[PDB]
RNA sequence: GCUGCAGUUAAAAAGCUCGUAGUUGGAUCUUGUGGAGGGUUCCCCGCCCCUUGCCUCUCGGCGCCGGCCCGAAGCGUUUACUUUGAAAAAAU
């Protein structure tokens, strides 16, 4: 939200799951955010670098979260596009 | 579902995207035009011309062969019947069932099933009136049926 | 089915295990084939759903019969489908 | 008699009486001479290809075309042979009739076929360009600028007399009707 | 039996978004179907579609990207004049600073608002927010 | 209750099926480059194939050194729809 001088007058942007584009509302205590370690190329050992995402309540409780980790993790270079 | 039963079956043919004829195909245009002129000396009605040369000779869609529908075919040669073939095969029911009740008046499912055959019949002559295949004085009647198919 | 399946690249063994009307693209289970007989040996074409008892040109009184799904052969020389 | 070509007035181009010259003078060889008879050809035209090479377009009337295409398997193999290493294509002299309601003149005296609507001229030039090869299916991608692209899919079989000329095909197409075509092989067919 | 195509092909779209499904099919096609999704997909709201040509009316695949609320059907064809759509989108819209009506016109399909620039009236359709 | 209600159990779906009028009815038949206002492609001119879709007169002014051109007219298959003109007492 903005005026038309420009200025933001919202108190807060929530934040959205990363599986399926909805708003992740403050009361959604089945909701999570998943943290990922990265490793460096040379040696398989971790460089303190990670990746990060967030699942809405409605898709972990049909049972969707794991192919939508597994998805994530293909799209970005973790498990490298094989299988 | 059907017109006049609670059941909704799904039976069809399921025609190929590929309308060309098959390069294996030794058949032209003309010859078999020539045995379908043939096929309808001996009687036989369109629907029947289509499976006999499907089951006995390589020609799938005649269609397809011969740039014409077989019942357009027969009427440039004057071959095709005056009465159609579906309207034909309805009428030549009826007179079957009217020919058991006369004997059997106490079977009240067939004196049912006579209702639903010439409701039928009266739907699709209302349709041919209105496109010229028959004229605006034909009539269905229930004593002149059996001189219809003779 | 997942959440992700795409439907634009079916593979061959998901199209064949469904109805002949429920394809993405339409297409039918049937087929010509060519067949050859003991005695006179003039080849010939049949479908392999035949509603006629077929007679062949080497004049024996049956080919294939008739059946509720594929006809069936006498012990002929061949089934062998053509290609298109 | 030679120049065949086009209607009155515009018959004495070098490059189209060039391909006609080379066209009817091919029946007095003895192997052709059993299949040509002075069969009409009504124009042709030689057109860039986007590798920044040649390729020339023939135009054949509609009831020649049927006699053409049974005897083009050798006669376009001569033709490619005899040219400076072009690609040759033969395609119909198809009319298209305008619309009758309210972008043209109309009565009921005669009425427009469907055989000479737009629609089924284009998709008709495109069975033309292909020809020593089959059809398979089509499919239509809306891009989200609001343009399209169709993708052609050809029969695997005869891959050997079309795979080196997709590349005129696309640009052939695009110059006779407007249209961006992609020609592709399927994954498996039934 | 199917009395309107345009009415299956918004709510298969519907049905599917609610799920948080990620691609959906539709069938049959029309020339109104097309020119509909193409004022969804100009204005945001849907990603790129393809066609399937099978010579009986064709199908639709469309990829989607979660941002739509609902989008839905006035099944009688109801004319409009420009005095009188502020009404309906006083009914039927759910803010004045978002959504659209999309209306027929003999200047094309279009947004409502669209149609105050060309200064035309026509026929409602649908709407999507 | 048109916008806008309800009918398993609170009031309420004809015992069941056919059928004329009434209401409702599947897909399909011509587009992108160039210029102005405005943008960074689309709304007005002229074009791949038709741009008022045709046409050739004759009573009747225009352009020029008779003939050839450009505004009426025959009219664009028939209607709904929409946008614009005209014409409708005052008082309220």
């Amino acid at each position: 939200m903005q005026n038309d001088a420009g200025e933001f007058v919202d108190l807060y942007v929530p934040r959205k799951c990363s599986a399926s584009n909805r708003i992740i509302g403050a009361k959604d205590h089945a909701s999570i955010q998943m943290n990922v370690a990265e490793v460096d190329k040379v040696t398989g050992r971790f460089n303190g670098q990670f990746k990060t995402y967030a699942i809405c309540g409605a898709i972990r409780r049909m049972g969707e979260s794991d192919d939508s980790i597994l998805r994530l993790a293909k799209a970005d270079g973790i498990v490298s596009k094989n299988f | 579902g059907r017109m006049h039963a609670p059941g909704k079956g799904l039976s069809q043919s399921a025609l190929p995207y590929r309308r060309s004829v098959p390069t294996w195909l030794k058949l032209t245009s003309d010859d078999v035009k020539e045995q379908i002129y043939k096929l309808a000396k001996k009687g036989l009605t369109p629907s029947q011309i289509g499976v006999i040369l499907r089951d006995s000779h390589g020609v799938a869609q005649v269609r397809f062969v011969t740039g014409n529908k077989i019942l357009r075919i027969l009427k440039s040669k004057g071959l095709a019947p005056d009465l159609p073939e579906d309207l034909y095969h309805l009428i030549k029911k009826a007179v079957a069932v009217r020919k058991h009740l006369e004997r059997n008046r106490k079977d009240k499912d067939a004196k049912f099933r006579l209702i639903l055959i010439e409701s039928r019949i009266h739907r699709l002559a209302r349709y041919y009136k209105t496109k010229r295949v028959l004229p605006p004085n034909w009539k269905y009647e229930s004593s002149t049926a059996s001189a219809l198919v003779a | 089915m997942p959440l992700a399946k795409d439907l634009l690249h079916p593979s061959p063994e998901e199209e064949k295990r469904k109805h002949k009307k429920k394809r993405l693209v339409q297409s039918p289970n049937s087929y010509f084939m060519d067949v050859k007989c003991p005695g006179c040996y003039k080849i010939t074409t049949v479908f392999s759903h035949a509603q006629t008892v077929v007679l062949c040109v080497g004049c024996s009184t049956v080919l294939c019969q008739p059946t509720g799904g594929k006809a069936r052969l006498t012990e002929g020389c061949s089934f062998r489908r053509k290609q298109h | 008699s030679a120049k065949i070509v086009k209607p009155n007035g515009e018959k004495p181009d070098e490059f189209e009486s060039g391909i006609s010259q080379a066209l009817l003078e091919l029946e007095m060889n003895s192997d052709l001479k059993a299949q040509l008879r002075e069969l009409n050809i009504t124009a042709a035209k030689e057109i860039e290809v986007g590798g920044g090479r040649k390729a020339i377009i023939i135009f054949v009337p509609v009831p020649q075309l049927k006699s053409f295409q049974k005897i083009q398997v050798r006669l376009v193999r001569e033709l490619e042979k005899k040219f400076s290493g072009k690609h040759v294509v033969f395609i119909a002299q198809r009319r298209i009739l305008p619309k009758p309601t309210r972008k043209s003149r109309t009565k009921n005296k005669q009425k427009r076929p469907r055989s000479r609507t737009l629609t089924a001229v284009h998709d008709a030039i495109l069975e033309d360009l292909v020809f020593p090869s089959e059809i398979v299916g089509k499919r239509i991608r809306v891009k989200l600028d609001g343009s399209r692209l169709i993708k052609v899919h050809l029969d695997k079989a005869q891959q050997n007399n079309v795979e080196h000329k997709v590349e005129t095909f696309s640009g052939v197409y695009k110059k006779l009707t407007g249209k961006d075509v992609n020609f592709e092989f399927p994954e498996f067919q039934l | 039996v199917r009395m309107n195509v345009l009415a299956d092909a918004l709510k298969s779209i519907n049905n599917a978004e609610k799920r948080g499904k990620r691609q959906v099919l539709i069938r049959p096609c029309s020339k109104v179907i097309v020119r509909f999704l193409t004022v969804m997909m100009k204005h945001g709201y849907i990603g790129e579609f393809e066609i399937i040509d099978d010579h009986r009316a064709g199908k639709i695949v469309v990829n989607l990207t979660g941002r739509l609320n609902k989008c839905g059907v006035i099944s009688p064809r109801f004319d409009v004049q420009l005095k009188d759509l502020e009404k309906w989108q006083n009914n039927l819209l759910p803010s004045r600073q978002f959504g659209f009506i999309v209306l027929t016109t003999s200047a094309g399909i279009m947004d409502h608002e669209e149609a105050r620039r060309k200064h035309t009236g026509g026929k409602i359709l649908g709407f999507f927010f």
